[PDB]
């Protein structure tokens, strides 16, 4: 049927503009990461991160999304070779952006961490290399520099969250093949 | 017909049966994740054997990954055997922290090498088994680490849903 026709592949347009769109997120998120690295005022730190839970907020709910049609689109292809190879083919897709937010996000962790560790040798000066990485490894302890270390300790636990919905969503998108 | 997939339950049914079922002297055992067939040549154990290796030197074994009870992110790989009287049991244990690279043999469509203090040459039964086994190993190992991975000589990076610039963003080396 032709209106049977057009009905799926706008179903699989759908998913493969929210595809692109997803990505677009993920880079910026990606390039707000790298920003709140620099030397930046308390007003542009706290616009930068607006931008970026705005962004994050937004990946979750397309994350939502993309979940819910391409499992509907999978199961309009279950005796339908076509409609199954283009429904898989935006599974794939779809993984790899996850994959590529799990490895943003774990460079950003890692960089945060060692921000926060050389912050830490300024609060303490004597204290010692595994001293400053086991305050850091939480929890056992907690100036301008003082306050960006509990700000970044915060983050890496909302940072460990988030790539720990993304290890579920990973999962929940594999028991489909 | 489907004997591929049977198979692997009544593996996986008698694996975590014989291994991961009686507590240890004393955690609770080890939860079973997933586990393949393998050949191992005990003459070459460590690179890839000639062809003129003789069929006694080829030994029936399985590689398992399994995680820790009280601890999801400690993962092991062990290397199984099955006994005279049908039992499984393992016979060696690596902490899946010390894999650090993982090859594909070009020529073998069922070799691949693990290296971890040493070098692994193993064999799947079929070459649709080494493709699963290897993503999961790799798939784990990311999830497990948070998105690192080990050396990846010779595969496609989109198995593991991957491309060059995340796999660089990404390796451990």
């Amino acid at each position: 049927s032709h209106m049977d026709f057009v009905a799926f592949m706008n179903k699989i347009n759908s998913i493969n503009a929210n595809l692109s769109r997803y990505e677009n997120i993920i880079n910026q998120i990606d390039a707000q990461h790298k920003d709140l690295l620099t030397q930046v005022s308390e007003e542009q730190e706290m616009e930068l991160r607006r931008s970026l839970d705005d962004y994050i907020s937004q990946a979750t709910d397309l994350q939502y999304q993309l979940k819910a049609d391409i499992k509907d689109a999978q199961r309009d292809g279950l005796h339908d070779s076509n409609k199954q190879a283009q429904a898989e083919n935006c599974r794939q897709k779809f993984l790899k952006l996850i994959q590529d937010y799990r490895i943003i996000d774990s460079n950003y962790k890692e960089e945060s961490k060692e921000q926060a560790k050389r912050q830490y040798t300024i609060i303490q000066p004597e204290a010692t290399d595994e001293e400053v990485e086991a305050a850091i490894n939480d929890v056992n302890g907690q100036k301008t520099a003082l306050a960006e270390v509990q700000a970044r300790h915060q983050e890496l636990l909302k940072l460990e969250k988030t790539m720990a919905e993304l290890t579920q969503l990973f999962n929940d998108m594999e028991e489909l093949v | 017909s489907n004997f591929l997939a049977e198979q692997y339950e009544r593996d996986r049914k008698a694996i975590i049966n014989c291994c991961f079922s009686r507590p240890d002297h004393g955690e609770p055992p080890n939860n079973y994740i997933t586990h393949v067939r393998i050949i191992e040549d005990s003459k070459f154990p460590s690179s890839r054997p000639p062809p003129d290796s003789k069929l006694e030197n080829k030994k029936k074994r399985l590689l398992i990954l399994s995680a820790k009870p009280n601890n999801a992110k400690l993962i092991q790989i062990h290397k199984a055997r099955e006994n005279s009287d049908g039992s499984f049991q393992i016979g060696r244990t690596w902490q899946l922290t010390e894999l650090v690279r993982v090859e594909k043999d070009l020529e073998i469509s069922e070799g691949f090498i693990l290296t971890m203090s040493k070098k692994y040459y193993w064999e799947t039964n079929s070459a649709k088994e080494r493709t699963v086994f290897i993503k999961s190993l790799i798939t784990l190992y990311i999830q497990t680490f948070e998105g690192h991975v080990p050396e990846l000589v010779n595969w496609d990076l989109s198995l593991f849903y991957l491309d060059e610039r995340s796999y660089q963003r990404a390796v451990i080396t």
